[PDB]
């Protein structure tokens, strides 16, 4: 697989790769995301919250939509 | 060694098996997004 | 240049089982470095 | 030219094959029963005219009615004309894949 | 679910293919769990005392190879007689396990090749339909390819021959030539060139390759298609492979001067002829262009699959195989259930869509349908095409009726994906019962559990108790196997490469006393192997054959007195008892097919001397044999050997 | 009579070709040449070795075959028909091609 062995290179079908590649990246971060924020605010808003770990889980979630935003921006 | 039987009735089963798998094969690709 | 030279060897003195190991060689060392250049080529014509 | 015009010839042709048409100019079997019974006793590949002409019949069926089924599910038919359509073809695809067998469990009894 | 569609996808497609390929080199493999691995028949006892000879002695030393243990006074070069491909795919499997320190033996190696090119069979044809259109219909074919029953028929585990082997590299050639078509490379040409060298060493059937390209091509020529793709792919094919060809010994000069390879040439001719005008007619104008504007005939073998009737009148070796008769409405179905009927439907979608590459798949079928009408033994050729248009054509219907279910009217759209699958279910059935019960039996272990392995019996006394310069006499059919199990010399080979031997030797028998002998002489022949088969049943007697024997004796110009329609009764019927004709009952053959035979009692409530395969009574019951003294008879007398007596001592007339 | 039209596509094909073409078909013609001069010399004396003519022969029109096929998939004008195929992906193409040939040409001859 780490042969390239290609005489001619095509910017267009390294920009799909890449493409993808960013797509995935993104696809997972959601996934993540969607995971981290449901989990916190299943486990940490059930009877006592405090609103301590509310706002830590809020601040882990605008850092994670941060992240995604500079991905999504990197992508653009 | 294997019954002549037992060979049959194994090819039997997965024979049938490969085609419905090969039916579900057309279902998802026809269902690509 | 090699791999001609080769195909009047194989005339002369070797047989169809010793040439053919050589030019499994010389021809793979050819194969890499015209691909090599090739590429090179391709960039500049561009 | 006449693209299908060559798909009607080479059906035919193959209708013609597959009833075992150069059997029948080789060696002439005699298209009788000895009461006539039509197929042969045992023989692998025995045939008389009537068992090779009747089978292959089916076989063309059994391929037009696959031709009527996908033809009909062409769109803007009215469906009068569309479930007579499917209604031929599902007819001839079962009747002939289960004369076919019939047929040769006749032939060859101890068949399955 | 959590998993991608590519991913999915993927591990769909390499699931089914593993299983297909799985299925394939499990479902042949019947006659080795009944019976142990053992090659079987006529035609592998020769592949392998061929292949064996290869490995332990080095290429070199087989690729020029006089045997004299063939054709005993002539003696058959196996070094240049022989399309060598078979052995050369098997030596090098031996060679790469000795190599692995795997140690498998020449006799293990050498049974369980067919099966193992029958599961590289499959990947091969799941591509070349992966070619012509989209995956979807590709998995399709490879499953019905590993379970169509003609083809297994020819390649179940212990057949090591050129013909489950030939299939693989026919449809390699073919992917070879749909890509270099469809692309247009010259390295793919190359690649099929390649290709077709390795198929013209292992089959010769061969010229179907150098006349259905050139075909293809001037179809892709008459209706208005020929570009410049096809161009470079058959000019480069044509080159690489003709001159590939040429280099087989077997082969020799034959594709620049014969008539079977004379299609390929005239078609290069005409391709240039054609691209040269092409050329001038862009650089000019109408005005201008329109005021410019020893070879072999058709050898009789290949010939006989033209005109279905010239192997009866004239080639009277040819017609004696029972494979070699037009196909029934009966062969088809039985060895192709439901892809009889997939055929049409997979042309007409075929010819719906007209394409560079498609309209060869057409060709193909087309021509190969009508081939194996002529003869049984072809259905090797079409069983594939047909498997290939059936994964083209069922697939499509399925498609069809696909998008139509709402989850992707629906009852009726249901009611199609549940008759396919049923019909394909009732083809694996089949094609299993097929397998098992019919296509599936040992040659020589006569089997009714009791076993009659006689064949080996007599093959082994002989390997052991005669001379080691004995002349051992049999029909041409028998030829390999003595040579590979009895290890004597035997006069006929199963070749048949003198037309002038086996008329000699079937003039030895069936005919009188005296004349034989003075036959058996000049051969210095010694023993004499008849197999009589009369007392178990046996349908191939050699008496069954026997009309053969004097059919072919009889037709050259050293012997005519043996003309045919005078060892039949008044009547024209060939009856061998005591009303039979009398030259009949006094020929060389039936005197040692019968001899000290009217005293055992075969069946419960018979006459004392019956004969099983012929229900009737023998006609002469005592007589004594003047030169033939007899040697051994094996237990359920399937096969008798005798032993041609020495010229008498006293020097007296007899013996 | 016919000798106008020649002299004009002789011109025409002078002009309107460009080159590292020209040299091609100059190669052509030289292979096309030897050919002609193999046949020649054939036809006046015969063949005692036939295997030795044939492959030395063949191994002229496998050539001009190749050259031919080269000049098709170089053209700029013939891109339409041949996707993917860069004018180096079809030089490597023939020398790979020609290698066989002529590796093939020394084999069959004597
Ligand atoms: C029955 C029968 O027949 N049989 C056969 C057999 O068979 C068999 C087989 O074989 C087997 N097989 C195997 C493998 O084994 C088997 O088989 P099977 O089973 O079957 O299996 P398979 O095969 O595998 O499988 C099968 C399958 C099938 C096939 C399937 C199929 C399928 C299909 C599909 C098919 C198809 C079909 C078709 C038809 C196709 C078609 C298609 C389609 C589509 C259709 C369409 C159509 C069409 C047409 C199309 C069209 C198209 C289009 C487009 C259109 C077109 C268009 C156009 C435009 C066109 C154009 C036109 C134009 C152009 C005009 O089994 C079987 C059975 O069992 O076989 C056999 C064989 O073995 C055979 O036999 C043979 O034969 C032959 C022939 O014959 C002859 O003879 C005859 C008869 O008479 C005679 O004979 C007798 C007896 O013998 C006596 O007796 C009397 O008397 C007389 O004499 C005649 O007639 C004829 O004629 C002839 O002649 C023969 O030949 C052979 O013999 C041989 O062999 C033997 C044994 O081997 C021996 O012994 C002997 O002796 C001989 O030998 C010889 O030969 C060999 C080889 O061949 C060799 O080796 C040796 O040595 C010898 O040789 C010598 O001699 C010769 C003589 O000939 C010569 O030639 C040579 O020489 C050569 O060679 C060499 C080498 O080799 C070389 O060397 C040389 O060269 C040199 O010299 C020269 C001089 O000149 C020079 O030139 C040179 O150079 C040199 O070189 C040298 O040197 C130098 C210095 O110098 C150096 O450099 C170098 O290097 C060196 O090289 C040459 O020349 C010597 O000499 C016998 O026999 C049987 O038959
Ligand atoms: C998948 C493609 C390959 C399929 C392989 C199938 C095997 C077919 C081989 C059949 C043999 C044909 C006859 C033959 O090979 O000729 C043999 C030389 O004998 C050999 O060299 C056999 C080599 C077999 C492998 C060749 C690979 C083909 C690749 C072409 C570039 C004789 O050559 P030599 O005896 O070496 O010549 C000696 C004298 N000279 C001066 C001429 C050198
Ligand atoms: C079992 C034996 C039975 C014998 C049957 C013989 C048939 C076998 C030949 C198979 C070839 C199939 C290919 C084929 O049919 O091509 C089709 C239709 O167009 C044509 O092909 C026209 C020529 C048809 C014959 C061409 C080859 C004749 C025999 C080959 C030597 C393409 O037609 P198109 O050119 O795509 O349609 C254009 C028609 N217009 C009206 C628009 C002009
Ligand atoms: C003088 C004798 C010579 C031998 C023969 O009789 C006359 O001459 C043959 C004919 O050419 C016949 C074929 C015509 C084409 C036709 C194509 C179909 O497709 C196919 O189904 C039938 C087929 C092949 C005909 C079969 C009988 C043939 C072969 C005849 C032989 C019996
Ligand atoms: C003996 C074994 C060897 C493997 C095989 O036969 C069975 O012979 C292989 C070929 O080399 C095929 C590849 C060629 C290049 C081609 C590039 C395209 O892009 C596309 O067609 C796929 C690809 C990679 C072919 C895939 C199938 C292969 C591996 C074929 C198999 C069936
Ligand atoms: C078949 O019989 C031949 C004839 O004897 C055997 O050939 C002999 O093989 C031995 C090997 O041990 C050699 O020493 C002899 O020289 C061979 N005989 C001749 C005349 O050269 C052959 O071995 C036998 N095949 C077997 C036993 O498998
Ligand atoms: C009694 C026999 C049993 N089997 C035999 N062998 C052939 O009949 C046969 C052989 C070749 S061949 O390629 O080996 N040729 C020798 C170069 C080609 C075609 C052949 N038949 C196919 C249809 C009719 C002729 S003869
Ligand atoms: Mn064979």
């Amino acid at each position: 697989v780490r042969l390239d062995f290609s005489i001619t290179k095509d910017p267009a079908a390294e920009a799909r790769m890449k493409v993808a590649c960013i797509t995935e990246q993104v696809l997972t971060l959601v996934n993540k995301r969607i995971g981290l924020y449901r989990h916190f605010d299943e486990t940490v808003n059930r009877y006592k919250q405090s609103r301590d770990i509310s706002t830590l889980n809020s601040g882990k979630k605008s850092l994670e939509t941060e992240h995604k935003a500079l991905t999504s921006e990197i992508a653009l | 060694m294997i019954t002549d039987v037992q060979l049959a009735i194994f090819a039997n089963m997965l024979g049938v098996s490969l085609f419905l798998l090969v039916v579900l094969y057309h279902y998802v690709a026809v269902n690509n997004p | 240049a090699a791999m001609l030279g080769l195909m009047y060897v194989y005339w002369t003195q070797l047989n169809m089982f010793q040439t053919l190991k050589y030019l499994a060689i010389l021809g793979s060392v050819t194969f890499l470095a015209g691909n090599r250049m090739l590429a090179q080529q391709a960039v500049k014509r561009t | 030219p006449s693209a299908m015009t060559v798909y009607a010839l080479v059906v035919v042709s193959y209708f013609l094959i597959t009833g075992g048409i150069i059997y029948d100019v080789i060696v002439e079997p005699p298209s009788v029963g000895s009461r006539p019974v039509a197929f042969l006793a045992y023989r692998v590949n025995g045939q008389y005219i009537m068992e090779g002409l009747a089978s292959s019949f089916l076989f063309t069926m059994g391929g037009l009615g696959f031709i009527i089924l996908d033809r009909s599910n062409a769109p803007n038919i009215p469906k009068l004309n569309r479930f007579l359509l499917l209604f031929i073809g599902f007819v001839c695809v079962l009747l002939s894949f289960f004369m076919a067998r019939v047929f040769m469990r006749m032939k060859l009894p101890g068949y399955l | 679910l959590r998993l991608s569609y590519e991913k999915q996808d993927t591990l769909l497609k390499l699931l089914i293919l593993s299983m297909a390929a799985v299925l394939s080199f499990s479902t042949r493999l019947f006659a080795v769990l009944r019976f142990e691995s053992v090659i079987h028949e006529f035609d592998p006892y020769f592949n392998y005392r061929t292949t064996r000879f290869l490995a332990e002695e080095g290429f070199y030393k087989f690729h020029n190879w006089f045997d004299d243990r063939a054709w005993y006074p002539l003696g058959r070069i196996i070094g240049g007689t022989i399309y060598p491909g078979l052995m050369i795919t098997s030596a090098a499997i031996y060679h790469v396990l000795h190599f692995f320190h795997i140690t498998i033996d020449i006799r293990n190696v050498c049974v369980f090749l067919a099966p193992l090119f029958s599961s590289f069979t499959t990947i091969v044809t799941y591509h070349l339909t992966k070619e012509l259109k989209d995956a979807g219909a590709g998995l399709l074919a490879a499953a019905m390819i590993a379970v169509v029953p003609g083809y297994i028929s020819r390649s179940v585990a212990g057949s090591y021959d050129n013909e489950g082997i030939a299939i693989f590299c026919m449809l390699l050639t073919y992917y070879m030539w749909i890509k270099a078509v469809k692309t247009g490379s010259i390295c793919w040409a190359a690649k099929c060139a390649l290709a077709y060298f390795y198929m013209v060493s292992s089959w010769g059937g061969y010229v179907f390759l150098i006349n259905l390209i050139p075909l293809h091509v001037l179809v892709l020529m008459l209706t208005g298609r020929f570009s410049h793709r096809i161009y470079v792919a058959y000019c480069t094919v044509y080159c690489l492979g003709t001159i590939l060809s040429m280099q087989i010994s077997f082969v020799g000069f034959q594709p620049v001067l014969s008539s079977e390879h004379m299609a390929a040439f005239g078609v290069f001719g005409l391709c240039q002829i054609h691209a040269f005008v092409d050329y001038l007619r862009s650089k000019l104008n109408p005005q201008q262009f329109e005021v410019l504007f020893k070879i072999s005939p058709w050898t009789g073998r290949f010939y006989s699959l033209l005109d279905p009737s010239y192997a009866k009148n004239n080639i009277p070796i040819i017609a004696s195989v029972s494979e070699h008769q037009p196909t029934t409405w009966s062969s088809y179905y039985f060895d192709l259930q439901l892809l009889v009927f997939m055929f049409p439907v997979g042309l007409y979608y075929c010819f719906s869509n007209l394409s560079d590459a498609r309209i060869f798949i057409i060709m193909y079928g087309v021509t190969s349908m009508y081939f194996s009408a002529v003869m049984v033994r072809l259905m090797l050729v079409l069983a594939p095409v047909m498997c290939i248009l059936s994964g083209i054509g069922v697939s499509q219907v399925l498609s069809t009726y696909m998008k139509n279910l709402d989850i992707s009217k629906n009852e009726v759209a249901s009611g199609m994906i549940l008759v396919m699958a049923f019909f394909l279910i009732t083809y694996t059935f089949h094609s299993t019962w097929v397998t098992s019960e019919a296509y599936s039996s040992p040659s020589i272990v006569l089997s009714a559990r009791i076993i009659f392995d006689d064949f080996r019996e007599a093959y082994y006394w002989l390997r052991h108790n005669t001379p080691e310069d004995a002349k051992v006499m049999s029909w041409w059919d028998y030829g390999y196997q003595i040579t590979a199990m009895a290890n004597r010399t035997i006069l006929v080979d199963n070749n048949t490469w003198n037309n002038t031997h086996i008329s000699r030797v079937g003039q030895a028998m069936a005919s009188t006393e005296e004349k034989a002998y003075e036959i058996m002489r000049e051969l210095d022949v010694s023993y004499v192997l008849v197999i009589f088969g009369g007392l178990t049943g046996y349908s191939s007697d050699d008496i069954n054959k026997f009309l053969w024997m004097v059919r072919i004796g009889g037709s050259t110009d050293t012997g005519k007195h043996i003309k045919e329609n005078d060892y039949y009764t008044p009547t024209g019927e060939f009856r061998v008892d005591r009303e039979g004709s009398p030259v009949l009952l006094n020929c060389l053959m039936y005197k040692m097919c019968y001899y000290r035979f009217g005293q055992v009692y075969t069946e419960a409530k018979r006459p004392p001397g019956f004969d099983r395969v012929r229900n009737a009574e023998i006609g002469n019951k005592d007589f004594e044999l003047d030169v033939l003294e007899e040697a051994y008879t094996t237990e359920h007398w399937l096969v008798r050997i005798y032993k041609v007596k020495d010229l008498d001592n006293r020097g007296l007339s007899r013996t | 009579s016919v000798v106008s039209v020649i002299s004009r596509f002789l011109e025409e094909y002078l002009s309107s070709t460009p080159q590292r073409l020209k040299l091609l078909d100059a190669y052509l013609l030289y292979i096309l040449l030897t050919g002609a001069l193999q046949f020649g010399y054939c036809l006046l004396v015969g063949t005692f070795p036939f295997n030795s003519f044939l492959s030395g022969f063949i191994s002229c029109v496998g050539s001009f075959i190749l050259a031919v096929c080269l000049r098709i998939q170089i053209n700029p004008q013939n891109k339409a028909d041949f996707q993917g195929i860069s004018p180096e992906r079809a030089f490597a193409d023939f020398l790979f091609a020609s290698t066989i040939l002529h590796l093939v040409v020394m084999n069959f001859v004597g």
